[PDB]
């Protein structure tokens, strides 16, 4: 995936974030499903503020 | 010092502070422009 | 466990009062029912359909009666202004003197409500003048029933 | 680890007694009992209320429903490191460990448990409720 | 060993964290990013126990805390006198009290709100007050207004010491744990210092000032006349000529030849014909009684010689078979915690504020007191209703101590341990005799009512049908009317025209009466019993459901206030102590509202009116309306709503206008107290659709309110509609036909 | 209820035939509600009395009867279950430990209701006190009037 | 006994099996997260519903949810 600190927009329906955009913290290497680990600024419904996601759910922009 | 001009500009004396002007002239003008209704 | 609610088996299963409760709520929920197949659904509907028609054929046809027997109509069709119609024949063992009287006065020898409820216009207008007819109209509507 | 034997002679702690005790549900259909051993002797807090004092060494009490022998489980197991584990017993006196049985509590992992009741899937690719309709019970598309 | 101890410096003064929001919690401080966070914020600002678990640290806030709260009742005290001093007709009510009514409030010559300004008398215009300062100042002995301007100085003075000594003994010399907790030194300085010296320059204000200056405006000389304070200390030889044991100084006492000195120590009993208030002579010996005993009371512990008692050693002495170990460990449990006393003072203030307004009530200690029908039921209802909450809240910090703060270990075989174990059987005992009550009281009234609209007035229950008389209370009157001849024979009178007696009445109106009780009565002290158990079994299950329940056999660490626990085994909606208190509030609100409207209405119905013989306000309608609801409703409510509906034009249009303000705002808590904030929550997301799709989607996420806090809000909502309503139409009622 | 307060209202100022009393006192709250609902309520009141009765007594009565129903139905709408059931646990408790007793045993278990149920029973409640009272009251006014 | 469903986002932070106070739920081995463990609801019968596994689990589409069904003496959680 993108290199540390990019720059994706969330796009999984059911995702609180959805149709937003947040910072990649990191990506796994190895093969788990949902490598993709998005920071953001605006907790959920619950006060979190960091979600995982797979490679397609997202688009670096 | 400046830790109580930043206590000042906290949110609610401010609310406090534009509502008692806004109020201030409302009053001022019922005052000298007694029961107007038109114009 | 006992068949309380039929239909619905795990409450009837359900050893709490809730079984009462929710077996009487969900009593018409067809879709919500055990072996609900789709004509079985309509077919229901259909017999639904007839027990709401012999409902108002009877609350029509009571009132009718009702009226027929224990109204002040024949009289009313005479003056449509000082005469008001007696809704039903009151009777009550725990009814004083006061209260028979007070309730006698309004429309005949015996206490009695004043129908508000627009139907002696409506018949009289119609072409409705004697209890004959009234009753006529009552066993018919019965009969339809 | 082994399951353990309910031993039904085992001292029961100092306490005078209180009103969530007996009923007649033990005849009827169903009840609990639960067993430890302590490290010393201490007071400590009776789950249905009342002031009640552990015996240095084993113990064994009677608890209706489950959750309190849960409860009085997670406080001798924080309190003082206790390790407890309980009992089913049924109105035939079928005696069930309701406790222990894995041998090490489901806290940490342990191979042997099987995973049961998952869904390799998430939970927005379920199907739209039009499509379980007409069983003889309601069914939540969630279970397809 | 006790002495002083004290730790300086600890806490600096700056506006540091004045610029820091929410510093006291280190969660909080952290910043906001939902709406909640304000909530929160206002929430726990004062909830010590959840700041830190520094006993000292919570103790030096709370110390300073006081001193905020005692500087805030001066400044509002001098308030008050500086009114009265600059827009009153004080003075004029002096000249006549019987025709001019105490008015100090005045408006303002704008938009409209000046037709307020009620012509009350004495050449003035403004509004009428009930608070009856006027009357206490007269029985003072205030003339000039520029007393009243000095006292409102001085009060304002005060008040600045108490603000300057919080933030000393908060932020400079501290005290030390020991030193809040020697309890046995508090309790006699308290008792000794406080009260005792109290009563005694009470009975010394009373007689150097009060008494002769009182004997002359009764006497009816010019007011202004009268001479000074001052002078009357200086010159024996006037207060010689009031009372001439004064002439003989203090060797007569001295020598104890009391007796002497009866000509202003009296004992009379009954009211004064001149004013309706009681004897100041009567009232000065008492409070002399008062002073001495109390004085006395405050020798009783030991502090630093073994003279005195230990609090400890007596409550562990007293231990019985019945109940195993007794009272041991409590002396721990009060020195240990805020929350047990904060519990037990609110019980008994609230109590102590009853039994103030009852009492009086019946004596009224003022002059021309009695004649203001409008004061005496505002201050009566005003004060009850502050003792009802005042109990409420005893009931509230109870239970929150016992969640937090209990500790098992230290009581094994106590009576509180077993009071927690046989707390079924109590809780089903006051059930059933609460259920048994409602029945028989409330069936009652339904069983009249039907009665009548049936037309069978004859199986009604009155005094004329078959009939239920207060025998008991009826015989208590008679015997303290006949008390005096033979219990206190060198009392003069009865302690209060109500055991029975003639009539007082002063300027062609009524003081007070020898008053009747009947089956109306009867029935309404039954109702006024009931629901006052109901309540007291709400609150007892909310503090002994506290730690956990054969439901939640966890309530305990889940704190005293949460929602619920989820829809599970059923569904478990409102099972917090919390919510315990909630509802408790809820059934003390009713009970006080129909308490005080039994009071109203006995007064105006059979005591009140004017001497001709007397003429009831409504004639005595009483005691044959108030046994049926529809007569309730109509002859009294519905009646004497009159006024209140018809105040326009006047200056009573503002009781009118804020009845109608009333029913709404209480009406309006309705949706809160039945609404659910998914709901809220899901509209509130439509808006910041709405919102953000024009780019102005507030940084501050929208929440919706938390569960509780719905609740909270409901409730106050619903009181304030409640009683502000009721209040509107008592005043309003009150002072058209008084 | 507002469409039909403001129909009865202007109806009844047109029979009687002071329409201009409505045309004033309707442009104003306190208006509509001392001269509208005040002053048609006294003849309800009195439909009986420490005196006798009349034909109304029955409406008054009524009236009474749907304001119970709603100030009853209130306590469902408010209070919530998790209390209840705490209480009929300790009267469970009792019922089955006080002596001589325990003897019947019923059969369907005891428990408070679910959220929905008393939701709904609290809503019939409110809902028929209502619509009771309003009835009550107009039928009173128009026929004791006419 | 009322349904239980986990789902592939079981991160394996056993917090749902930290929470239930019914023992409803345990931790297996899995392949799928880094954890290498998948939460496990092997007893139904004894979940009352109290929901605070639901309060628990961190994934951001929740992962692993109960459902309400009928009752009975076992299920309820009822002492009498
Ligand atoms: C929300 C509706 C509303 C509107 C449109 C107006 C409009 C007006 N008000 Mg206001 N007014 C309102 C509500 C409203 N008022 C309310 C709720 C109050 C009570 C707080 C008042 C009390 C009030 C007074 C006392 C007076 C006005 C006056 C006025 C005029 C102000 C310029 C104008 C006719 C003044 C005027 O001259 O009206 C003709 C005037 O005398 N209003
Ligand atoms: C469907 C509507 C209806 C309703 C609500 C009632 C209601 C009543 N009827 Mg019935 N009644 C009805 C239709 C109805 N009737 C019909 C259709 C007939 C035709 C046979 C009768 C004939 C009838 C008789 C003959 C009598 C009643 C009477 C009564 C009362 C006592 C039973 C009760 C108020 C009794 C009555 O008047 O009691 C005061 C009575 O004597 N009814
Ligand atoms: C106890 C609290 C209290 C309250 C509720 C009020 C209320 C009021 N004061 Mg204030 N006032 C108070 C204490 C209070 N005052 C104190 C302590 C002082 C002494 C500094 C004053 C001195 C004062 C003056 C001198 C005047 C008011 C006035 C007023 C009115 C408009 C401001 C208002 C009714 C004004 C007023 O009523 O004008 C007619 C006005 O002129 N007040
Ligand atoms: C303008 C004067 C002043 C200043 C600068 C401070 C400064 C402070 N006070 Mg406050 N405080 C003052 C007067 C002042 N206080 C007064 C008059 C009292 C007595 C009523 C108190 C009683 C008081 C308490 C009881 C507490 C503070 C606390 C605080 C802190 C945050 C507020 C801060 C150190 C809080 C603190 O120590 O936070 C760490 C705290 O607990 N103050
Ligand atoms: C035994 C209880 C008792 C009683 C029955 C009264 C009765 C009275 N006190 Mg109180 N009073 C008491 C104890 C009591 N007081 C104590 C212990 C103190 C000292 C703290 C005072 C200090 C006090 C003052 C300072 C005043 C009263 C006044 C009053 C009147 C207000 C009611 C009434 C005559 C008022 C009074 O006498 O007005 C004429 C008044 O101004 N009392
Ligand atoms: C508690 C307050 C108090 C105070 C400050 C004073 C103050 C005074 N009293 Mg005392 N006095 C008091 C209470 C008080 N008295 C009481 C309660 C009694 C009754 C026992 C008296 C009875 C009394 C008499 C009879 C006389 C004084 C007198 C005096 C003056 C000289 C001593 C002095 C101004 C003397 C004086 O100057 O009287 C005018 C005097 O002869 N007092
Ligand atoms: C003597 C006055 C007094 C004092 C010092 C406190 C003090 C406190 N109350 Mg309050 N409270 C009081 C009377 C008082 N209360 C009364 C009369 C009531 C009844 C209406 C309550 C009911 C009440 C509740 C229900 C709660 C508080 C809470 C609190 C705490 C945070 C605010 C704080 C310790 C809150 C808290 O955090 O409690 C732990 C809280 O939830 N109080
Ligand atoms: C709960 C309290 C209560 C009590 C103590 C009484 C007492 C009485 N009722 Mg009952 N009654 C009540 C409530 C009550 N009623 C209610 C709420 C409706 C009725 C309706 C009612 C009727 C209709 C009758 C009674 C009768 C009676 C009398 C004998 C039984 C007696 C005066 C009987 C009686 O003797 O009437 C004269 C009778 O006929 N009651
Ligand atoms: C109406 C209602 C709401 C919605 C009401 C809310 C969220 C409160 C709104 C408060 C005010 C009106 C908004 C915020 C005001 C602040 C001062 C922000 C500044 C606003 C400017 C206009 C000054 C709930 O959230 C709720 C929750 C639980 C039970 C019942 C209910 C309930 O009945
Ligand atoms: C009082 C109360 C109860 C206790 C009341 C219960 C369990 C029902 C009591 C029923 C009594 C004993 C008899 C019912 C009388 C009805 C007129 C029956 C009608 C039957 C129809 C078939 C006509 C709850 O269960 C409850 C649950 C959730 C929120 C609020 C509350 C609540 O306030
Ligand atoms: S949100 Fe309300 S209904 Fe839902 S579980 Fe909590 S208290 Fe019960
Ligand atoms: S509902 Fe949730 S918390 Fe309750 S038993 Fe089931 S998994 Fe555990
Ligand atoms: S479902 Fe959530 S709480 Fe349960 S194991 Fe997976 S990540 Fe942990």
């Amino acid at each position: 995936g993108p290199k540390r600190g990019s720059l994706v927009k969330i796009l999984r329906p059911e995702s609180y974030w959805f149709n937003q955009v947040g910072k990649v913290v990191s990506v796994d290497q190895s093969g788990v499903r949902y490598p993709v680990v998005v920071r953001f600024e605006n907790q959920n419904y619950a006060g979190v503020t960091t979600n995982n996601y797979a490679l397609d759910e997202v688009v670096a922009a | 010092m400046k830790d109580f001009t930043t206590y000042l500009s906290t949110a609610p004396v401010i609310a406090t502070i534009w509502f008692t002007f806004t109020a201030g002239l409302l009053i001022e003008i019922n005052r000298y422009f007694p029961d107007p209704l038109v114009f | 466990t006992k068949l309380f609610p039929k239909f619905s088996q795990g409450l009837a299963q359900d050893p709490t009062t809730r079984r009462i409760w929710y077996g009487l709520a969900m009593a018409h929920d067809f879709e919500s029912h055990d072996g609900m197949t789709e004509e079985n659904l309509y077919q229901k509907i259909f017999a639904s359909h007839f027990g709401q028609l012999s409902i108002i054929f009877l609350w029509t046809s009571g009132n009718l009666f009702h009226v027929a027997w224990q109204g002040n109509f024949e009289q009313w069709v005479t003056d449509p202004v000082h005469i008001r119609p007696i809704a039903h024949a009151i009777w009550d063992p725990h009814f004083g003197q006061p209260a028979v009287e007070a309730f006698t006065r309004g429309g005949a020898s015996g206490p009695v409500n004043i129908s508000t409820s627009g139907v002696y216009q409506w018949w009289y207008t119609i072409g409705m003048r004697t209890n004959q007819d009234l009753y006529v109209g009552s066993v018919f509507l019965a009969l339809v029933s | 680890w082994t399951v353990p034997t309910l031993n039904p002679d085992t001292p029961s702690p100092i306490f005078g007694g209180s009103t969530g005790g007996l009923l007649r549900k033990a005849q009827t259909e169903e009840f609990y009992v639960i067993t430890w051993e302590a490290k010393k002797e201490q007071i400590f807090e009776m789950p249905t209320g009342g002031a009640a004092i552990m015996r240095q060494g084993p113990n064994l009490l009677k608890f209706g429903k489950k959750e309190q022998c849960l409860a009085l489980t997670t406080q001798l197991r924080n309190k003082f490191k206790l390790t407890p584990c309980f009992y089913r017993v049924f109105p035939d006196g079928k005696v069930q460990y309701l406790h222990p049985a894995d041998g090490v509590y489901p806290e940490k992992v342990n191979a042997g448990r099987v995973g049961a009741n998952q869904n390799m899937r998430r939970i927005g690719q379920n199907v739209n409720p039009i499509k379980v309709k007409f069983s003889g019970r309601m069914m939540s598309p969630a279970e397809i | 060993k006790v002495k002083i101890a004290v730790d300086r410096n600890p806490v600096e003064t700056s506006f540091e964290k004045w610029a820091k929001p929410g510093h006291f919690s280190r969660t909080l401080s952290k910043g906001p990013n939902t709406t909640t966070w304000i909530w929160n914020l206002h929430a726990d600002a004062h909830d010590f126990d959840s700041h830190t678990s520094d006993l000292e640290e919570i103790s030096r806030k709370v110390f300073s805390a006081h001193f905020g709260q005692l500087g805030i009742i001066f400044i509002w005290l001098s308030g008050m006198y500086f009114h009265g001093a600059r827009f009153s007709n004080y003075e004029a009510w002096l000249s006549d009290p019987t025709h001019i009514k105490p008015s100090a409030q005045v408006v303002w010559p704008i938009v409209g709100q000046e037709i307020l300004n009620g012509d009350v008398g004495g050449g003035f215009q403004g509004i009428q007050i009930t608070s009856g300062f006027f009357q206490l100042w007269r029985a003072s002995g205030i003339t000039s207004e520029l007393q009243l301007y000095t006292t409102a100085i001085g009060g304002l003075v005060m008040a600045a010491a108490m603000f300057f000594a919080g933030w000393f003994h908060y932020h400079k010399a501290a005290p030390k744990l020991e030193w809040f907790q020697n309890v046995e030194s508090m309790l006699n300085h308290h008792l000794g210092g406080l009260l005792g010296l109290g009563s005694l320059a009470w009975a010394g204000h009373q007689i150097h000032v009060s008494l002769p200056v009182n004997k002359l405006l009764d006497a009816g000389v010019d007011p202004k006349e009268i001479p000074l304070p001052h002078d009357l200390l200086l010159n024996r030889a006037i207060m010689a000529d009031l009372y001439p044991s004064f002439a003989k100084g203090i060797a007569p006492f001295f020598t104890l030849n009391w007796s002497e000195y009866s000509d202003f120590l009296t004992f009379k009993g009954g009211l004064n014909p001149v004013t309706g208030g009681l004897w100041l002579s009567d009232t000065a010996h008492h409070h002399v009684a008062i002073a001495v005993l109390f004085l006395v009371a405050g020798h009783m512990y030991r502090t630093n010689w073994g003279i005195g008692h230990s609090m400890k050693e007596i409550l562990e002495a007293h231990r019985g078979p019945f109940t195993g170990e007794g009272h041991v460990g409590l002396y721990e449990i009060l020195t240990t915690s805020w929350h047990a006393q904060l519990a037990i003072n609110l019980a008994l203030f609230g109590s102590l504020s009853i039994i103030v307004a009852h009492h009086m009530y019946a004596m009224p200690p003022y002059p021309y007191l009695a004649t203001d029908y409008g004061t005496q039921l505002s201050l009566f209802t005003h004060h009850t209703w502050i003792g009802g909450f005042c109990i409420v809240g005893a009931g509230a910090h109870a239970a929150i101590f016992m969640v937090r703060d209990y500790d098992p270990t230290n009581n094994y075989n106590n009576l509180l341990d077993r009071v927690i174990r046989h707390r079924d059987a109590i809780i089903s005992h006051l059930n059933w005799v609460c259920i048994f009550l409602g029945f028989h009281s409330f069936g009652l009234y339904i069983h009249n009512d039907t009665m009548s609209a049936l037309g069978r007035p004859q199986d009604m229950f009155s005094d004329t049908a078959i009939q239920l008389q207060p025998v008991f209370a009826q015989w208590i009157q008679n015997t303290h009317f006949l008390a005096p001849q033979l219990t206190a024979p060198n009392a003069l009178a009865a302690t209060s025209l109500t055991w029975g007696g003639d009539l007082v009445a002063v300027g062609g109106k009524v003081a007070m009466m020898p008053i009747s009780l009947g089956t109306s009565d009867f029935m309404v002290h039954h109702i006024h019993a009931f629901t006052i158990h109901v309540t007291v079994l709400i609150l007892l299950k909310g503090v002994l459901f506290a730690r956990s329940s054969r439901l939640i056999p966890d309530k305990a660490n889940l704190g005293f206030r949460f929602p619920c626990d989820g829809p599970g085994r059923g569904g478990t909606c409102q099972v917090s102590a919390w919510d315990h208190v909630f509802l408790g509030l809820f059934w003390m609100y009713n009970s006080l509202s129909i308490v005080i409207f039994h009071f109203s209405w006995k007064m105006q119905s059979d005591v009140w009116g004017t001497v001709t013989g007397v003429s009831h306000i409504t004639g005595g309608n009483f005691a044959q309306s108030a046994n049926t609801i529809n007569g309730w409703l109509r002859d009294f409510l519905w009646a004497q709503s009159s006024q209140v509906i018809q105040s326009y034009g006047s200056a009573l249009s503002a009781y009118g206008l804020i009845f109608l303000g009333a029913h709404f705002v209480w009406a309006f808590s309705l949706m809160f107290l039945f609404s659910g904030r998914g709901y809220w929550q899901e509209l509130i997301e439509s808006i910041v659709w709405a919102h953000n799709k024009l780019k102005v989607a507030p940084a501050i996420q929208p929440r919706a309110l938390s569960i509780t806090q719905g609740r909270a809000v409901g409730v106050a909502h619903y009181l304030l509609g409640g009683i502000a309503t009721t209040w509107s139409f008592f005043l309003a009622r009150i002072i058209s036909v008084g | 209820g507002w469409v039909t307060f403001y129909w009865h209202w202007k109806h009844l100022t047109l029979w009687q035939g002071n329409v201009a009393q409505f045309d004033e006192s309707s442009t104003y709250l306190m208006g509509w509600l001392r001269d509208y609902l005040w002053l048609n309520s006294s003849q309800l009141i009195n439909g009986y009395n420490p005196f006798g009765m009349n034909s109304l007594s029955v409406w008054a009565w009524t009236f009474l009867f749907g304001h119970l129903i709603y100030a009853t139905g209130f306590m469902f709408l408010i209070s919530w279950r998790g209390y209840w059931q705490e209480l009929i646990e300790t009267l469970v408790w009792a019922h089955e430990k006080t002596p001589l007793a325990n003897l019947v045993y019923w059969k369907d278990k005891p428990v408070a209701l679910s959220i929905v149920q008393a939701r709904l029973v609290g809503l019939a409640h409110f809902s028929v006190g209502y619509i009771f009272t309003y009835a009550a009251f107009l039928i009173a006014s128009t026929s004791g009037r006419f | 006994a009322h349904i239980v469903k986990i789902y592939d986002t079981c991160i394996g932070c056993t917090q749902c099996v930290r929470a239930c106070p019914l023992d409803v739920l345990e931790m297996v081995p899995w392949d799928g997260c880094k954890a290498s463990q998948m939460a496990s609801a092997p007893r139904t019968e004894d979940c009352v519903g109290c929901k605070r596994c639901e309060t628990a689990c961190p994934t951001d589409f929740l992962s692993v949810r109960v459902y309400l069904g009928s009752e009975s003496t076992r299920s309820m959680g009822l002492s009498y």
